[PDB]
């Protein structure tokens, strides 16, 4: 149709969503408490094997094996199928080759500001 | 006695019919559509089983056991495995005239051992 | 005569016909292939035996 | 059948609901509809031939 | 063919397409593909008939089905987080199609119906001093739902003879009320 | 007709005709005493 | 379709209780403490005005014959 | 901070996945046309946080109310994967579960 | 009545029950049971008219013979009994059961069509099913015996 009013309007919303907010859409009876302001790569899990590439599926403040998760790639032809573990060392630990799996978008407060990181490719991986 | 199956032939793969070779005063199995023949081994032709005593344990199978309606009970253990609970169920096959008989089945899986009390 | 025989009522034919004709006709003139088709147990006599009127009436 | 005979199977019960099939409004109009729709196209078959008969071009909406 | 003695037949609108190795297995995967809403719908019936080692799926039109409460272990899946959304049905729009979404209704025509066993009452899923199934896969809704339109307006039809609810099931049709609203025109 | 077959033959005659005991067409008899 | 004018069994008159039965009810009176209000202590005016449904409110959503 | 911000978003409300820029923004799209234009307009976005519970989408002057489900078979561990370091560097945040769909 | 019942099944179930001339093991065991729960209908339905007072209005019409009978008077206030469909219990209309209620090969007394209630108690829902059924039979004898005795 036109620009001039895309531009205009796609502006809207990142105006209007910043005002002042006390009602609901079909019965304005419900009052609000708070607002949730919004590459990725998810590792998806099986849940009978209950996979835990981190440590909270653990219990884990932290990671009692490793450091840093350094996601490396699994081999050369495979970007989005990488090899993620959370072992800091060359040790023989649990080896989750995250196959290639190929909207489950994903966002955070980041502090109170307006983003996006929809996510790229669900990946899932098993117990190589 | 036991029953006796059908055997075929090994040119046209149709069923050998008996037959009696005078000459030897022998049982054969003979094709009447190729021109086979075969030394039997049973020396029985045909079996009827009138009063029908047919061990039902056969005709049972393990799967029953996934049976979510089956009865399932912990008194009657498994003699193969030891597991407690047991599916039972009776014979419910017609030509069985006492068919409150119960036959029970292990529900350990890949055991599947099946008896009769 | 002697047993029991199948036969089987086809659509637009006023005539029962022999199942063993039926499967001849459908490709399957072995009498192994047939009864491969319908018995799939070969240890169960009981089924044979009750199959081989039929047989026995289309050779 | 064996099976039956054999006794190695029930009978089935022409009266269990899970043998039935309850015959709705949309498929009893369809009936209706496949029937119809072949005298249709029957009557355009004769419609149609006895024009190209004549070697000439008809029109489909008479 | 020499395979198709353990196998299991998988017919589906009665036709024999294939044989399985594990039925059970197979089951469940159908299962949780209908309870789903993936490539299976709500209305598919799947009767695995175990003695038998027949599978049979039907899709065609003209099976009487009803509603189910799907039974865990031993405890429905109707938690009471599903009856809070039920209860702001007119705000949230969560409707009955979301309760058959969740996995927590089932339709069972009457052929899988023969393979379900059901529990009258929630309470029949407790555990009781002699358990009588303890196995259990589905629960009626309400027992009431067993009668039609007319035979629903019966009061205590549970405290009458049966032929008398036949009698008023067929009399709450010729009693008078008023037939629509819009009989003025 | 060959002789095996001859013999099932009579088999299966024998096992439906050949009356060892009985009158033909009774089927069942029960004995009882009346109490009426 | 509308509230009758007397009770069936005695002959009360119940027809002017039908607006004040509704105004009771949603100043968030029972049933049981609304009728008490009115006055219907017999239980079959309590019938008359507990199992009344006013139809004629369902009647007066289509517009009438004349303008 | 790390708390989980998951929604998922049907295919007529496909918002951006960066934010709206008039150097990564042009004119493409045009009852037919209407429903075609709403997908780069309307889709940045405010998940308010009501007392009920709930939660709305606000991306405009039309409030589509939403709904939290939280799933148990899709316990992917979401990730803000930049191509930086070795090969994506995944930071940790919030694994995804639980999924808000959106809705008119 | 209803453990004398599980103790036939136990014995049946153990092939210690032993066919009577005349009747199959089946027809035997049948026949156990309904004498169990046809003696528990007729021991409860004496239990309710003895209980019965000289002024109760059931006794009154069953006493003038205006109306009713003992039979009435038990289903009113005793237990409705047996349910029988074509002069059998209720048959395994679905595969070895007669409900989806109930486990697959069960002889016992509520599986098979017992209704343990009166009318003033309520019937259960599978009692009420089982109910209908032999309301029905009754129905479907008295629309189809018309046109046989008429001609
Ligand atoms: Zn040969
Ligand atoms: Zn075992
Ligand atoms: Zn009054």
């Amino acid at each position: 149709k036109d620009r001039d009013s895309q531009i205009t309007a796609i502006e809207k919303t990142f105006e209007d969503a910043q005002k002042s907010i006390s009602q609901h859409y079909s019965k304005p009876r419900v009052t609000p408490v708070e607002v949730m302001p919004v590459s990725q790569a998810m590792i998806r899990g099986m849940m009978d094997e209950e996979g835990n590439q981190f440590v909270a599926y653990f219990l884990p403040v932290e990671e009692t094996l490793k450091k840093r998760k350094r996601d490396q790639e699994e081999e050369m032809d495979y970007a989005p199928d990488d090899v993620y573990d959370y072992k800091i060392a060359r040790e023989y630990n649990w080896n989750v080759k995250n196959k290639a799996s190929k909207f489950f978008i994903f966002r955070e407060g980041d502090g109170v500001y307006y983003n996006e990181l929809e996510t790229r490719v669900r990946l899932s991986k098993r117990r190589a | 006695p036991g029953f006796v199956g059908i055997r075929f032939c090994q040119e046209c793969n149709n069923m050998l019919y008996p037959k009696e070779d005078k000459e030897n005063r022998i049982l054969l199995y003979a094709c009447r559509n190729c021109d086979y023949q075969q030394e039997a081994d049973n020396s029985c032709i045909y079996v009827n089983k009138i009063t029908h005593e047919v061990d039902e344990l056969t005709q049972i199978i393990a799967d029953v056991s996934q049976d979510p309606t089956l009865p399932r009970t912990e008194d009657h253990p498994c003699q193969k495995c030891g597991h407690k609970e047991a599916v039972f169920f009776q014979s419910h096959s017609a030509r069985a005239e006492d068919a409150m008989r119960l036959y029970y089945v292990c529900t350990a899986p890949h055991c599947g051992h099946r008896w009769t009390e | 005569a002697i047993g029991q025989r199948i036969v089987a009522t086809l659509p637009y034919i006023k005539q029962e016909v022999p199942i063993i004709i039926v499967f001849r006709a459908l490709g399957f003139v072995s009498d192994r292939d047939i009864l491969e088709h319908i018995i799939y147990d070969f240890e169960d006599p009981e089924m044979m035996e009750m199959v081989k009127p039929s047989l026995d009436e289309a050779f | 059948l064996l099976l039956a005979a054999l006794g190695r199977r029930e009978l089935d019960d022409r009266d269990h609901y899970g043998n039935k099939r309850l015959d709705l409004a949309g498929p009893l109009l369809a009936f209706l509809f496949r029937g119809m729709f072949k005298n249709l196209l029957k009557e355009v078959r004769i419609y149609a031939q006895k024009f190209i008969d004549r070697g000439k071009d008809f029109n489909l909406e008479l | 063919p020499a395979a198709i003695a353990d196998a299991t037949k998988i017919f589906v609108n009665g036709c024999w397409v294939g044989i399985h190795k594990d039925p059970e297995q197979l089951m469940n995967t159908l299962r949780k593909l209908r309870r789903q809403m993936d490539i299976i719908v709500s209305e598919v019936s799947m009767i695995r008939d175990i003695r038998e080692r027949e599978i049979r799926i039907y899709t065609d039109a003209g099976r009487i089905c009803r509603p189910l409460l799907i039974v865990e272990k031993q405890k429905l899946l109707l938690k009471k987080r599903h009856i809070d959304q039920l209860k702001e049905r007119e705000y949230n729009n969560y409707s009955w199609q979301d309760l058959v979404a969740s996995g927590v209704v089932e339709y069972i025509d009457t052929l899988e119906e023969e393979t379900v066993m059901l529990a009258m009452t929630p309470d029949d899923l407790q555990e009781k001093e002699v358990a009588y199934c303890s196995t259990y896969t589905h629960c009626e809704i309400h027992p009431s739902m067993i009668l039609g339109v007319c035979a629903s307006i019966i009061p205590f039809p549970d405290h009458n003879q049966s032929p008398r609810n036949t009698y008023q099931s067929a009399m709450g049709k010729q009693a008078m009320g008023v037939y629509i609203t819009n009989f003025h025109v | 007709m060959d002789d095996d077959v001859f013999l099932r033959c009579i088999e299966s005659n024998m096992l439906t005709d050949m009356t060892l005991q009985g009158i033909e067409q009774i089927s069942k008899v029960y004995m009882h005493l009346p109490q009426t | 379709m509308i509230i009758p004018v007397r009770c069936f069994t005695c002959g009360k008159i119940v027809g002017n209780k039908w607006e004040a039965y509704l105004g009771l009810l949603q100043a968030e009176y029972t049933e049981g403490d609304a009728l008490d209000a009115l006055g219907l202590k017999r239980y079959c005016c309590r019938r008359m005005l507990l199992a009344h449904v006013d139809l004629i409110e369902k009647l007066l959503n289509y517009a009438p014959l004349e303008k | 901070g790390n708390d989980l911000y998951f929604v998922k978003l049907p295919n007529f409300l496909s918002v951006e996945p960066r934010p709206f820029d008039p150097q990564y923004y042009e004119d493409e799209f045009e009852e037919e046309g209407r429903t075609r234009l709403k997908l780069k307009v309307e889709n940045n976005a405010r998940i308010v946080k009501w007392s009920d519970g709930s939660m709305s989408l606000h991306l405009g002057n039309e409030v589509f109310d939403v709904y939290k489900a939280p799933l148990q078979g899709d316990h992917n561990h979401l990730f803000i994967r930049q191509g930086t370091g070795l090969q994506g560097q995944a930071v940790f945040k919030t694994k995804l579960t639980f999924r808000p769909h959106s809705t008119d | 009545a209803k453990q004398d019942v599980i103790e036939v099944i136990e014995k049946a179930h153990n092939n210690e029950l032993e066919p009577t001339p005349g009747n199959t093991l089946r027809q035997t065991f049948e026949n156990q049971v309904n004498r169990i729960l046809n003696d528990a209908r007729d021991k409860t339905g004496s239990s309710a008219q003895k209980s019965l007072s000289e002024y109760n209005n059931f006794k009154s019409m069953v006493v003038s013979g205006a109306k009713g009978s003992k039979i009435n008077i038990s289903q009113v206030i005793a237990v409705v009994g047996q349910q029988n469909v074509e002069g059998k219990r209720i048959p395994f209309g679905f595969k070895h059961r007669t409900l989806p209620h109930f486990i697959k090969d069960d002889y016992g007394p509520e599986s098979r069509g017992f209704v343990e209630n009166s009318y003033l108690a309520g019937l259960t829902p599978t009692e009420f099913f089982f109910h209908a059924m032999g309301g029905r039979e009754g129905l479907i004898d008295t629309a189809v015996k018309t046109a046989e005795t008429g001609y």
